[PDB]
């Protein structure tokens, strides 16, 4: 009913969105292959009233006329795709990425999703799957009597059987790279899918033209910096305070008009 | 200068059409029709600057310049 | 009455009477945003175009006349008395000192 | 009728406009590269009464808001694609319709076919085309965007980030989404390389924060509330005086 | 809208300027060759009202009339140009100034700035440059196959080549001194540009005219004293609280004036 | 929202960078052929509310005006390429460098 109240409401909603993003970032600290998110805001429209640059008088113009702004609105949340610090879990099936590539998995629907988390297991049939049971492309089949699984820097998965001095290659782990890495649609479950803003999936060998190197026994932890989150929590709390105070001040003004 | 803003109000870009008469000889005069081409309000008292009238073969057969007569 | 309203054809009318400018009755480009100036200069902006194309299209005719020189007509509009008509002419000259 | 209702009303409207400006400043406290607004109030015409000397006012009216183009603080994004401006200058960004707007928000992204775009997706003049197999994007102080590729021991020059400088930075039209268009009061967009002809420098990995100071806004809110109460009291007094007049 | 509120507004903003000065001093504790800042405040206007000295009663003057004053404004921030503590890093390229001199550096745009940070590097062409890539003047070029670089306390630079038991002088490092060192305009990046209040650059080799002596392997740490910063925090907080209390009292007075 | 808050925020990031550098240096104590890092910081923006050297009057000039500064920024993290202590493992395949060369 009054403009300042709508503007302050928009400010409150934006600050709540910022706090939601902060809480989501802090809730996924222990998640492997997680990237922290940051929201970016924009202002909303601008009431014209007096067009600046108009002729103030026959020979003079109006410098920077009367523009009344509306509130604020969040544009987008961008991920920070940076190498999360590595961790040694001493497991032959945990794989970490040193560069800028992704693992490819198949959803039950038949479509292909992409995940950076490398905590892998083996199913009852012997194929390498993720923690959610999704089968990792390209479908490396581990045979029944395996003694040790070796995954090299270039993505070769080898199995050393009993009594054979040579290792048997059973697959080749490739990495998919995108032109726009932040444009992927996150569906949860540490899974990102291709959108039209994320270019096209370019398959490549882990060590070639820009895919990262695969480390066995390592996991890529989240890149969330927690002290920054605490400082940003302080900032968000204070901003929400100030916006609520603006709402309360507008409430007090309308009261006097009602009393009139 | 190439980088500059010109915001004119007395100039209109027009297309001129005419008929090349039979047995036309150089030096003779013909009538032309002047039609505005983009977002011009009027051509009331304008003057057509030197305009070469091309044929189908993209050769100049006439040169046009004069004062436009708009009904009013 | 300064409540000026535009028409679909773009002419400026006040209470149905067209507004008189230096070029006669004021006609403004259709579908444009208007900014009257401190001296009555009318700047027209075409929506969608950049604010670099704001160009004046005319000037309101503002005249100065005291209460002694004006008498009310039957349609609500004031007009010069006969004496004042013979003193300052039938058509008043616009005064550049008038602010608006 | 003829009284003081309109004077007080014009006063309230001015306090409403000031409160709108304050609320807009406070809501955009998180936007990157935002210049705070200040509304300028300057009174209406005066009516002169002639003696056988005195002038009565009419109220107050907002004239024009000014955006304060001071250099805001820098913050960290550790993102290689974000660049902040040290000094006076504007990034030129091409809108879909074809006219070029000017922005100071330095948070950029690479779109699906190369190309540096703003957060809203609009392409950034001068056009950059980042190669797909890029390992690290380096934007120099003077706007040279170099790209490193695996193998080659030398970075490859891709483009120059030119800054557009206006002689009057306040007169630009704020079109909405963190974009300004040139106007008759801010004409002649001067394209320059960053670092020369008064253009600012570029810091990579930093974004320029908003210019909104908080204490000014809060105390100004206090003043606006109290002046609004004062004008409401004046309106009530005029109402009571007219009520007493009509009862005769 | 009321005088006391404007006076209190100057107060809060100026204690903030203090707070900004304190925060800027604290953020640059680890910065080499940094000088701490201190802000100076002055009184604002004084409304005359009753003029002090005006004659009352024909033969008696009026002492100390109503000099109602407005708030406060900060005059300027002055840097404390004192010698910071020297820290040994055992490097051939770190140079520390012990006196009152400045190194001269050329900005690529053509002008020259002045820096005290002595952490120098070598570009691909062998020139001595600053860590930000700015080339030091005069212009010390270092040969390709250098075995050891020796910078004397007189500013002479020597390079020990293979097969030559005698070092060869490859340059001379000079110090720039000014009439007023506080008048230099800090442009960031540990760089000062000369202004008209800082006189003109006086070149002098290190040891004469006053220029300081250059130590190799040492860096001049910042002179920020931090306990003083904490005590200044405690005031900058209490003064701001008290000014806000004055704002609140004026607000209550205006509220009761309005409500009646 | 407050400039002092931003300045402190940077300072916190700078000190966290210093802590990370120290932790990385300590984590690589026993590794051979390692070069410890060192971070360098520089002044951020400087708000010129009042210009130092501004001509306040036709005769007097204002000395050292209101130069309110922003936080701090790390210039870079440079490695200290110095000769580490040699240790004798007594293996024929172990080689050590004495000067400033690199194996390819």
């Amino acid at each position: 009913m009054i403009s300042s109240l709508w503007i302050a409401k928009t400010g409150l909603d934006a600050q709540q969105t910022n706090m939601d993003v902060i809480a989501n970032n802090l809730a996924n600290v222990s998640t492997n292959g997680f990237k922290r998110q940051r929201a970016v805001f924009e202002d909303l429209l601008y009431q014209t009233i007096r067009q600046p640059g108009a002729q103030s008088s026959e020979q003079t113009t109006l410098p920077s006329g009367l523009q009344i702004g509306t509130g604020v609105r969040p544009v987008a949340t961008e991920r920070l795709h940076s190498q999360g610090n590595l961790s040694q879990t001493n497991n032959s099936k945990d794989v970490a990425i040193k560069g800028q590539g992704f693992f490819q998995v198949m959803l039950p629907d038949g479509t292909s999703a992409y995940t950076r988390d490398g905590s892998f297991q083996v199913d009852q049939n012997g194929q390498l799957v993720t923690a959610g049971g999704f089968q990792v492309q390209p479908a490396i089949t581990i045979p029944a009597n395996a003694l040790s699984i070796t995954i090299g820097r270039d993505g070769v998965v080898s199995v050393t059987q009993q009594g054979q001095a040579a290792p048997v290659q059973v697959g080749q782990l490739n990495l998919t790279t995108f032109m726009n890495d932040t444009g992927l649609e996150s569906i949860g479950e540490n899974l990102y899918i291709e959108t039209q803003s994320s270019g096209a999936p370019n398959e490549s060998t882990p060590g070639l033209n820009g895919a990262g190197l695969l480390y066995q026994g390592y996991v890529e932890t989240s890149n969330v910096n927690v002290a920054e989150e605490l400082v940003n929590m302080i900032q968000v709390q204070r901003a929400y305070e100030i916006n609520s105070k603006a709402v309360s001040t507008t409430d007090q003004m309308l009261q006097k008009l009602t009393q009139l | 200068p190439t980088g500059t803003n010109m915001q004119l109000k007395n100039v209109a870009a027009v297309m001129v059409t005419a008929s090349y008469p039979p047995f036309a000889r150089q030096g003779q005069t013909i009538d032309v029709v002047v039609s505005s081409m983009g977002n011009a309000k009027s051509l009331r008292g304008g003057t057509l600057l030197m305009t070469p009238l091309k044929g189908v073969d993209s050769q100049v057969y006439a040169l046009a310049q004069g004062n436009i007569l708009v009904g009013g | 009455n300064g409540n000026i309203q535009v028409g679909p054809t773009g002419q400026l009318t006040i209470q149905g009477h067209p507004v008189i400018g230096e070029g006669g009755p004021i006609t403004v480009p259709e579908g444009s945003e208007i900014t009257i100036a401190a001296d009555g200069t009318i700047s027209a902006l075409n929506p969608g175009d950049p604010p670099n194309t704001v160009a004046p299209v005319g000037r309101l005719k503002l005249v100065k006349a005291e209460g002694n020189e004006v008498q009310r007509s039957d349609d609500g509009l004031f007009r010069l008395t006969a004496e004042a008509q013979a003193e300052r002419g039938a058509v008043l000259a616009a005064d550049p000192s008038i602010r608006i």
